[PDB]
């Protein structure tokens, strides 16, 4: 079996782009600050920890539009009782159709990679946004990277990722571009 | 880590 179901008929014909949490459209800490945008309990063995989840710049405008774009999909090395949470308080606009937590991911050498194969879909459909190149080794092809972010209130990357995006979203064979 |  594959990790998704088939795209939905209005999906069908898009590219499936797979989307990183932690670093890339958040960044959460256990250290708590005062301007976080969301608060999430966890449980860990028993005991509630409070993570505090800061919201990348532009997440908003920039999942809103993917989601348009694209069949999106949140790929996460994370736990769902962190990063269900977080969907869910992110996500207003329903762009992800589905998502992935670390089960889903394949450890390999130590790390947890996110094998595109696993997914059920064309390679040459789709696309992965990751922070870490350790995620997607086994495809390193079908990304667009994108630096890690913590804290920088000034970040612009989401923003400014969009018009390529666009001009991806048009195109038949996304390594036509990536190669 | 639940995170990363
Ligand atoms: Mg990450």
């Amino acid at each position: 079996q594959y990790l998704l179901p088939e795209a939905k008929a209005q999906d069908s014909d898009k590219i499936c782009v797979v989307i990183n949490l932690d670093e890339t459209l958040v960044h959460s800490s256990f250290k708590p600050v005062n301007n976080a945008d969301f608060i999430i309990p966890v449980e860990i063995d028993g005991v509630v920890h409070q993570v505090y989840v800061l919201k990348r710049p532009h997440v908003d405008e920039f999942l809103q539009r993917m989601g348009e774009l694209f069949e999106c999909v949140l790929f996460t090395a994370s736990l769902a009782k962190y990063a269900d949470p977080v969907a869910d308080l992110l996500d207003k606009w329903g762009a992800f159709r589905a998502r992935l937590f670390r089960e889903s991911c394949v450890f390999h050498r130590g790390n947890y990679v996110k094998d595109l194969s696993r997914l059920g879909r064309d390679l040459r459909r789709v696309l992965i946004l990751d922070n870490s190149p350790a995620s997607y080794v086994f495809h390193p092809d079908n990304a667009v990277p994108v630096a890690s972010w913590f804290d920088n209130m000034s970040d612009t990357e989401l923003h400014d990722l969009l018009p390529f995006f666009e001009q991806l979203s048009r195109v038949d064979d996304v390594y036509s571009v990536l190669r | 880590s639940p995170t990363x």
